[PDB]
């Protein structure tokens, strides 16, 4: 399970689009409140892609449905905060679509 | 498709207005909505703080006529090399004689009087179709979907 | 080569072929070194040529382009001529 | 500014926004994107008047104060059948029940 | 985009993100993604207005200037309240 | 008392600007964090009011007790004025949930004794009966403020 | 430089709200106290902007350079932010003198080269030609600050 | 409390004393004190609007709320500017 | 090797725009970092020139070898083209010191063998004789980069 | 705040302090180290030269760090040599 | 955008002002420096008196003839009692004849 | 000498102007432009403890360098006052 959680989470991070650019590069580590205070006031549950591997190294996630619940939470946290049609908005739309195809390949094949 | 990219990496730029017109710098925001910025008088230049990947566009503040920057329609500052500033050279394009005439007529005659000119009906419509950032953005998109 | 544009009042304008072709309507008519414009006076067709000179010279010029001037007195008739020519 | 629209043909209703400054043509392109029919097979009407592809939504009459997000302005749609275009036909939405005496 | 279909059978094409404002729609779409969702007990004059809210909420959330009242006519109020309750919002 | 005014003794001139359609009830939290009703602002009105630095305020629809917003937030605390320039409290409608907004309208049209006549679920009937309330909302804001972030 | 921003390094979130019928030019005074034009606010909009504590701002009709007000005064300096709550800058028309207001309208109807053609007194023509100006107004505001700091 | 301003054509305008005093020239002409003042070179369509300004200025000076634009039609603009300067409004 | 072009292999389109009143000598530093003279730009002219990225350039008065500026600095290195956009090198006069400027004018009026006839200090005579020079200036620019490092 | 430069033939030139400081020699002379000196006297610089030295201060101050285009600072042959002398002495 | 030398007798003031600024505003700048009030100063462009109410622009001073390197000269005269002091701008030292080296 | 050097440097820092504000309060990732235009950067007490300054004329040489490197970079008056308050603070401690 931890290996599959590492595979699912590492496939979403390593995933490059059809111009060669990695999408997760912004979603790797959150900004300091000092840097961007508006995001923290807007967002209830600040979570990034390291905070999720940290959980996975601690195996904080119980099932593959608990790992998904908090990848949808940050990808939806991004959408709420950002402008519709922004660079960061449509990649959290793709990172939800690449996580939902990555969990569907590892968990049942 | 045509939008700035949130970058975090500053790119100092020099807006140089080498048109005879007052220039309206237009920054495309992250959603890709035109944002008017402070105007450059003719023959002036300013250093401005912008970011890498930010997309800009320039126009005649008065008429909203199309201008050019470094012989093209969009300007996107590259990453600065060794701190030296990138340069945005803003100039007239070579307008069609027609479009240029429209410009002059439009500037002399009140829009409600376009109807009094002894010209063809098509020309009235052309006169009334004032140039516009959004119309031009739509065109520029189809010109980039045609290069793909 | 060169090409001859003839105004309503009957002035002759000899301009380079490539200069003239900047006009889609002339391009069409030459597709022959003569074209006659019964509805375009000289003070207009003269300036239409001056534009060909301008367009040909300054298209693809990097440093700086100067505004193509049009006096109020000629503006309307030029706009008419411009649209007819497709220049 | 922003204009909020319902583009409706028959029992289809598309909810979308555009700019006052954007054009009737790009709106046809949005429809193309959804209903898979090009702008030359589409007619867009504001009420009963046909809208020219070249005019800005603003010039057509869609102001920010008549195309609000909660009161979207209705653009009518017609598709081309061969030589002719179908009639503009917008099947009405379901009627609400007579106002209950409790609310009077 | 996503397709919401009323009881009488009107089709409403609205941006996916706009629709997701409804927790109940989020559930129906996120749980097997499809494009259509069918509401057998919501009429058009109601589901039309439910969309208009999505438009409103999406647009005016995080708005600095001032926000305008989301209007509801008496004639539609009860059925909308029902629909609103059934949908998260 | 987490959510309370602070005895400053430094005056802070403020402008209450009602940019909501609703009659606004300004509510000053006391030092014991107790809501204190103040005179109502008519819709589209603005008044200069004398308050003190650190004093905590809250605004609501004087009629329905519905929640409003000041400067995009639920609570307003005047900063210390710079150069006598007055601070500005911009009071606006929030984006109500469609449900809560519907409740508002139904509540405004139907007498409370007739909520029973509406062909709706009992849970919805309870929601109709459950009028919005400053104290309930203050309790919620404390737990959300005792969480260092939101 | 009496009127100037103060380098602080403490950020202050602000909301520029344009409640004038005009396009508004926000003007940030830099540390030396030189006016710096910023992006315009269309009438009836509000934007969250990042500024710092002690930074001094000023607002104007982007077109005419006519004087505006912010929180019923001429200068806006963001207060220290408390609890993340953004400060609010409410930008509005002042009550222009009937004269200044008339000038505004005449100026808006007649091309500047034609002010000369109006059958009015030369003094009025001079007033018409004296376009409003941030710098002239800044000079006046300084003398108005040394006049309540004289006494 | 009220004062009478009389236009060239001979219209009478009864306005509060304090409203009128917004004009230095009027303040001077009134500063016992009289009830009438006559403007032989100011027509009614102008002096009417000059009063409307007094109403406006008195009301909206010191208002925390947004102030609305004092409108002036092109047809009146020049004569108003003349009148304005004479009055010191 | 300190101040040198880099073998990028990636072409960069550039526009040399001469907004100085002088005839401009574009000077490309090669990979070894040796100045390479290129064709002169007449005053008020602009040309599109094929180049490569990371390449390091430098501009001077073709006649006097006086120092010029490009984008308000001394060295120009083209960025990789973004979406085909040509990068722009704006060449201008710097604000010369009053002294250096005077030297320029005197040097332009008096034959070098007559510098000896001017009733000036010997140090000034040496300064006049010293003519500006790409190599001397390159040496200075390196010490200014080892002083930043 | 301004400064007074006085030529050999005794012309007075009032120029902004910051404009003058463009000269190292002047900066040195201005900067008893309790308070500032307004006058400085040039025994060996005539007016037609010191006048032009000021014109340079005007030029330098204005066009330093100006982005699009700077114009060449003109010097007539008649003044060139004496200006070069003055220039070197001043360090401007 | 206009560069000026305001000269009275052996005194020369080097200063800028806007084309749009007025002859009066210039007198005020002089007041600020020489501590002499605006109404006793008389400013000339060449040999013509400038009205306090005219803009430097309308007097004839333009950016293209009042450049920082070639400042335009405004003549200055003071007032002693009733009389006007004569426009007297005592010329600068003269340059030596062009050296034979430069011909 | 260290007691005298501390009295002079602490007086310049603690010095408030006639509105009550402390001037010294202001005193590469953040601002690379200072780290391109100013030659010899500093932020002074460190070199009073390490005894790098041999006289009260060597402490002054680098307070003038810091005040002058401020004037160079920005198109300022407090570094003009901090030079005037250092030149009166050294003149009171070193000879009284
Ligand atoms: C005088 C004159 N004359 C003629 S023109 C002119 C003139 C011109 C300009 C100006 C003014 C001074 N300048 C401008 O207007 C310039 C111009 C144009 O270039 C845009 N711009 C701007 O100012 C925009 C602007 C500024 C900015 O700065 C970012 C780097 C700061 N951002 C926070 C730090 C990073 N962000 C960090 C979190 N990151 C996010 C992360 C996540 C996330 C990640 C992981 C997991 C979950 C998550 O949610 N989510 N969201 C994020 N969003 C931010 C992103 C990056 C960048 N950027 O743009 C301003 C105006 C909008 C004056 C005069
Ligand atoms: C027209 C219109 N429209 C829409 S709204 C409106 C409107 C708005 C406002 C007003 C009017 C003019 N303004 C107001 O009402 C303003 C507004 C709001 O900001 C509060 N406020 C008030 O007036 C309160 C107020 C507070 C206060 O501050 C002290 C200096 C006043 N007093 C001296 C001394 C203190 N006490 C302080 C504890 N202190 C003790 C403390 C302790 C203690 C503390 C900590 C720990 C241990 C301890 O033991 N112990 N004992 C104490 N005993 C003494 C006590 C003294 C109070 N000034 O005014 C008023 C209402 C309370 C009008 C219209
Ligand atoms: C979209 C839209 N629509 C309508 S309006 C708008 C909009 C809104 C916002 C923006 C953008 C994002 N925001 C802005 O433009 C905001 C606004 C306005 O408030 C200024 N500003 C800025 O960004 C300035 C700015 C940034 C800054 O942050 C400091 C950390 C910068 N520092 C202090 C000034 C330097 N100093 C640094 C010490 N330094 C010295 C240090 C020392 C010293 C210190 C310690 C020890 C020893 C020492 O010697 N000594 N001397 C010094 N001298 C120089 C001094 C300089 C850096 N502060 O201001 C920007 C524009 C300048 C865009 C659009």
């Amino acid at each position: 399970l931890t290996k599959q959680m590492n595979a699912i989470i590492d496939t979403v991070i390593n995933y490059k689009d059809s111009s060669g650019r990695q999408l997760s590069e912004v979603f790797i580590q959150l900004p300091s409140r000092k840097e961007l205070p508006e995001y923290y006031e807007l967002i209830r549950k600040p979570v990034d892609f390291k905070k999720i591997k940290e959980r996975i190294r601690n195996h904080k996630y119980r099932s593959l449905g608990d790992l998904e619940k908090d990848v949808m939470l940050l990808c939806h946290n991004a959408q709420t905060f950002n402008l519709e049609g922004s660079q960061i908005y449509e990649d959290s739309i793709v990172l939800q679509s690449v996580f939902k195809s990555a969990r569907q390949k590892i968990a049942k094949e | 498709v045509l939008r700035s990219v949130n970058s975090r990496e500053p790119s100092q730029v020099i807006f140089c207005n080498r048109s005879p017109r007052v220039v309206l710098p237009v920054w495309l925001n992250f959603d890709g909505e035109p944002q008017p910025y402070p105007t450059l008088p003719p023959g002036t230049g300013r250093r401005i703080h912008s970011y890498r990947g930010h997309l800009w566009l320039f126009r005649d503040a008065g008429t909203h006529d199309g201008l050019l920057v470094n012989q093209t329609e969009l300007f996107v500052p590259s990453l600065n090399v060794d701190g030296q500033p990138i340069f945005a050279n803003i100039t007239l394009p070579v307008y069609t004689l027609k479009e240029r005439c429209l410009q002059v007529v439009r500037s002399l005659v009140k829009p409600e009087n376009y109807r009094r000119l002894d010209i063809v009906r098509s020309l009235y419509e052309d006169l009334e179709d004032h140039p516009n950032v959004q119309k031009d953005l739509e065109r520029l998109t189809q010109e980039r979907i045609a290069h793909q | 080569m060169y090409v001859k544009l003839i105004s309503s009042d009957g002035h002759e304008f000899i301009v380079k072929r490539e200069h003239a072709l900047t006009s889609g309507t002339i391009k069409a008519m030459l597709s022959t070194n003569e074209v006659n414009f019964r509805e375009i006076p000289s003070h207009v067709l003269s300036k239409v040529c001056m534009y060909f000179t301008y367009k040909v010279r300054y298209t693809n010029s990097s440093t700086e382009i100067p505004e193509f001037p049009i006096a109020p007195e000629i503006a309307l008739e030029l706009l008419m001529a411009a649209n007819f020519l497709d220049c | 500014m922003d204009v909020f629209l319902m583009i409706r043909r028959h029992k289809t209703t598309i909810f979308t926004d555009a700019k006052e400054s954007s054009t009737v043509f790009e709106l046809k392109r949005i429809v193309e994107g959804i209903l898979k029919r090009p702008p030359d097979e589409q007619r867009l009407y504001k009420d009963d008047q046909l809208l020219d592809d070249g005019k800005t939504l603003g010039e057509c009459g869609f102001t920010s104060q008549t195309a609000r997000p909660q009161a979207p302005a209705t653009v009518g749609l017609a598709f081309r059948a061969d030589d002719t275009f179908e009639a503009l036909c917008i099947e009405p939405f379901s009627s609400p029940p007579e106002l209950p005496d409790v609310m009077k």
